[PDB]
RNA sequence: UCUGGUUUCUCUUCAGAUCGCAUAAAUCUUUCGCCUUUUACUAAAGAUUUCCGUGGAGAGGAACAACUCU
RNA sequence: CGCCGCCAAGGUAU
């Protein structure tokens, strides 16, 4: 997954489409970039490791479009999830004032998430096999397994819908069930981030009863993709959601005369190392460890500047994990510098991305969540 | 609080020590010492008062346009490091606030 | 490079520094890592021949 | 005329046995990371130094300038920070740590790191500084051609039924100093060449540019 | 100087490792020799046959 | 320049340079010696 | 059985290769820093030369040229 | 993380 995600400008605000083009011909020349315009103007993109993006900036710079450009300082995209089930349950409201659409939200398990981020289980296969597959693999309900329908973000993310925890009538008469209007609404509002413009995983949403219009054709048929994003989201933030920070598995070749440098520079960063394996052959073997991804900024190059050049590290995208904190954490102080060893990390790590191009502040359930009367 | 001010007088003070280098043709640390500056006129001398030895104070560059940091990274003043210690003036000068709230309450009790 | 030198016979052969110019971009000949790849088309010959 | 030299290989041995005590143990360019010649380059048009190395004159491209609300949209105190980017990631590549580069030289990445196993003893192959997590004398995970020891002699001629050779071993006296002198600096790893001068030749070369060992005064490193 | 010192050496003077100097100094006279050569030229001709006062 | 500072000119001035760091910061954890 | 040549000393132009596994000075045009005017200067870029050496090529000899590659 | 090291013409007339 391109993960790290840089923010991009010209010098120049004038000479802006020649910058356009020559981004248009970085993104034909390398594949795995990603770039992104927002509301705020300011184009963003996003690609693998940090060689290939310094070789998309050389090539961006001083051959596709010959302008000074000013870039930003690197962070990761990261994700969101929830940790606990929820405590409360949500409400509806639409301008016709005719659906109440009740619903809850409550984590899965990351093996199986990572299964289905993983292309093993498909929409194109029957509804009783991948239900029977669900059943003797998460030990489900038998009447609540085949009752699914289309997945989350590109039908591959671990973001599912059961519709049947509450007995499965209620009114079946044209609708009835998540068929084409809410699922197409959560196709296109899984991607615009609800917290803080990111995106959500390892959280499956269960409808706790819902109402169809009386005529969908002539009431609210159309008119309950926003309402179905709302109370959707709603139930996800209400259950005191937390955000993702992305891995990087790591190796490192060393040699035993230098080893405790790398060491000291994965626990200065954070680093849970796990292996460490000496290999036959060559005298310099191997360390296989997790840093965070936020820490990796140049370390390599830090890495083989302490060992003095006996060592050599790579890096990989490993999994998403529990940041250390909480986004909704109010009545606290957040300095501006000096970055936090903390436990209370990501109220920073969302404030600063919320003073990006984000939205405001003051996430409490009072406004757009919920309707204290 | 003012760096750029700071930076001037260190210039200007080493400059004007130059300039009374070159009127001896000399130009030497060693066989010029600033022992011939930091002496006063009733033992002999010429008389002067120091602010380039009072380690001049630096701060984050990248940030240092964008917000008060605090203080951070000394910076060291004249190339005279052998442990002399030449006092600065301002220590030895009453400052405003000080002299204001003596003043009050001495023209109070002198009332 | 082995086998393109067993294909041309005209060679300039490393005696000092590698002749690895099949990594041909600026950014990758000074990085020595490679950036870009180029396919070639050959011939080889089996056993047969 | 004295311009051409071809010398061999215990010769230059007792030559590189004689060269110690200036000659570094140094065998690949892995200990010149960020001491190679671009990597001095870039940082002497980046305005910054690396520590324990030299410090530039800047060039033309002295001040920049960009107008408050620009450079305010751009940058607050808004970006996530964890660490502070140091000049040794600017150093290693100018490229999306740092903004508006020139004159800029662009520096090697991961020689594949000899190791060089020193040799003191014979028997060359002598299997030191070597762990080996294989079990031996008992393993079998899968299958293999031809498991029927029945063939019997038929096409092996026996005029050359022998391997290529048996008139020697693959070791001497004289082929440790041979795969040491392999892995040599650059005067000794030739066995031939040309003829240079006397002003020529440098002898302090591979001191100075090194790191800066601790235990030293400041005059020596500057 | 400061790789005479290692170990148990000694402080005092010794110091004979002079490649190192003679080859700038020979650098030096490497490039001042047409230099001074033709400052000298220029010395024996304004000695020898005489200045040019109103010429150049 | 360790981190980020330093001096450009420094025969402009008239000082040598060595930017100390501050001893009298207060903060958790510093050290990387101990 | 025929084919039959390495060094050293003198001219001869071409050099595009870390011409040299290293690297001196000067001139001009600009930016600086000491500076009173200047030569002596500081140290960065741009472009020219000078200079200590080197590379391959045409000849005339001599040095064991007859040992012998072929 | 540690600048900097100085000669002469300018005056005892031609
Ligand atoms: O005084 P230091 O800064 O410590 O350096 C001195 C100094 O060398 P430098 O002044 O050039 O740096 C001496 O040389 P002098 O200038 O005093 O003549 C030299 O002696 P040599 O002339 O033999 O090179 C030797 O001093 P010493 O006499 O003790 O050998 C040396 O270093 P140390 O003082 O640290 O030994
Ligand atoms: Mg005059």
């Amino acid at each position: 997954t391109s993960v790290i995600k840089i923010a991009v400008e010209p010098v120049n605000p004038s000479e802006l489409p020649k910058m356009l083009d020559g981004l248009r011909k970085v993104n034909k020349s390398y594949p795995s970039l990603t770039t992104k315009v927002e509301e705020s103007g300011e184009h963003v993109i996003l690609g693998t490791g940090e060689l290939y993006l310094d070789c998309v900036m050389h090539d961006l710079r001083k051959m596709y479009s010959e302008i000074d450009i000013k870039v930003a300082d690197p962070v990761v995209t990261f994700c969101e999830t929830v940790v606990e089930t929820s405590s409360l349950k949500c409400f509806a409201e639409t301008p016709n004032k005719k659906n109440k659409i009740t619903m809850i939200a409550e984590p899965l398990e990351k093996g199986l998430a990572e299964d289905i981020e993983n292309e093993v289980v498909q929409i194109t296969w029957n509804r009783k096999k991948l239900g029977e597959f669900f059943q003797t693999k998460y030990d489900w309900d038998l009447l609540a397994a085949r009752s699914i329908w289309a997945f989350g973000p590109d039908a591959t993310g671990p973001n599912i819908l059961v519709d049947d925890t509450l007995p499965s009538e209620v009114d079946k008469a044209l609708l009835g069930s998540v068929k084409d209007s809410i699922v197409q609404g959560f196709q296109w509002g899984t991607r615009e981030g609800p917290l803080c413009d990111e995106l959500i995983r390892n959280v499956k949403f269960k409808i706790l009863d819902a109402v169809v219009a009386q005529e969908p054709l002539h009431r609210g048929g159309g008119q309950i993709i926003p309402t179905a994003r709302r109370v959707v989201y709603s139930a996800f933030l209400m259950a005191t959601p937390r955000l993702m920070e992305p891995y990087y598995f790591v190796e490192v070749q060393a040699p035993a005369d230098c080893v405790s440098a790398v060491y000291t520079v994965l626990a200065r960063r954070r680093g849970h190392v796990t292996q460490d394996a000496p290999i036959p052959g060559s005298p310099l073997y191997t360390i296989k460890a997790f840093i965070p991804a936020i820490d990796s900024f140049g370390f390599e190059t830090d890495l083989r500047t302490h060992t003095q050049g006996q060592a050599f590290s790579l890096s990989v995208f490993h999994h998403w994990q529990i940041v250390p904190g909480d986004p909704l954490d109010k009545s606290i102080v957040i300095r501006p510098l000096e970055p936090q060893p903390a436990p209370h990390l990501a109220r920073e790590f969302m404030i600063k991305t919320r003073r990006r191009k984000g939205l405001s502040e003051d996430v409490s359930i009072s406004k757009f969540f919920d309707d204290p009367m | 609080n003012t760096q750029e001010l700071l930076d001037l007088l260190v210039k200007c003070e080493n400059k004007i020590q130059t300039r009374i280098k070159i009127g001896l043709n000399s130009k030497m640390p060693s066989r010029f010492p600033p022992v011939v500056f930091y002496t006063p006129k009733e033992l002999g001398g010429l008389g002067m008062l120091s602010m380039g030895h009072v380690l001049i104070p630096q701060s984050d560059l990248r940030w240092s346009k964008q917000t008060d940091v605090g203080i951070t990274h000394f910076r060291s003043g004249m190339s005279h490091e052998e442990d002399q210690l030449i006092p600065n003036l301002y220590r030895y000068i009453q400052p405003w606030e000080s002299e204001f709230i003596d003043s009050q309450r001495v023209w109070a009790e002198y009332a | 490079d082995c086998l393109i030198e067993q294909t041309h016979p005209e060679i300039r052969k490393r005696y000092d520094q590698d002749l690895c110019y099949t990594d041909i971009l600026f950014t990758e000949q000074e990085r020595g890592v490679g950036i870009k790849s180029t396919p070639v088309t050959v011939v080889l010959p089996d056993t047969k021949g | 005329t004295y311009q051409r030299w071809q010398f061999t290989l215990p010769m230059m041995s007792t030559l590189y046995r004689l060269a110690n005590q200036l000659l570094t143990d140094l065998v690949d360019d892995n200990y010149f990371y960020l001491f190679d010649l671009k990597a001095f380059f870039t940082s002497k048009a980046l305005n910054m130094a690396i520590p324990g190395g030299p410090k530039f004159e800047p060039l033309v491209r002295d001040i920049n300038l960009q107008d408050e609300d620009w450079n305010e949209f751009n940058d607050i105190n808004k970006i996530i920070i964890r660490q502070p980017i140091r000049t040794e990631y600017k150093i290693a590549f100018p490229y999306l740590y740092n903004n508006l580069p020139h004159h800029v030289h662009l520096t090697w990445y991961h020689t594949p790191n000899v190791v060089f196993i020193k040799t003191e003893d014979p028997d060359l192959p002598a299997f030191y500084f070597d762990p080996l997590i294989n079990p031996i004398s008992h393993r079998h995970s899968v299958k293999s051609q031809e498991p029927l020891p029945d063939d019997d002699e038929e096409f092996e001629l026996p005029e050359f039924v022998e391997p290529f050779l048996k008139d020697t071993p693959l070791y001497t006296d004289n082929t440790a100093n041979g795969i040491a002198l392999l892995w040599a600096p650059r005067p000794f790893n030739l066995r031939s060449g040309r003829t240079r001068r006397a002003l020529d030749i440098p002898l302090v070369k591979n001191w100075y540019r090194e790191h800066c060992p601790a235990g030293q005064p400041v005059k020596v490193r500057v | 100087y400061y790789r005479f010192n290692t170990g148990p050496v000694g402080k005092g003077p010794g110091c004979g490792f002079w490649a190192a100097g003679w080859r700038v100094w020979l650098f030096f006279m490497r490039g001042i020799t047409p230099l001074l050569e033709r400052w000298l030229g220029n010395l024996l001709a304004r000695q020898f046959e005489g200045r040019h006062s109103k010429g150049v | 320049m360790y981190n980020g500072i330093g001096l450009p000119t420094p025969r402009g001035s008239g000082t040598n340079g060595y930017v100390q760091r501050n001893l009298s910061l207060v903060r958790g954890r510093r050290g990387e010696r101990p």
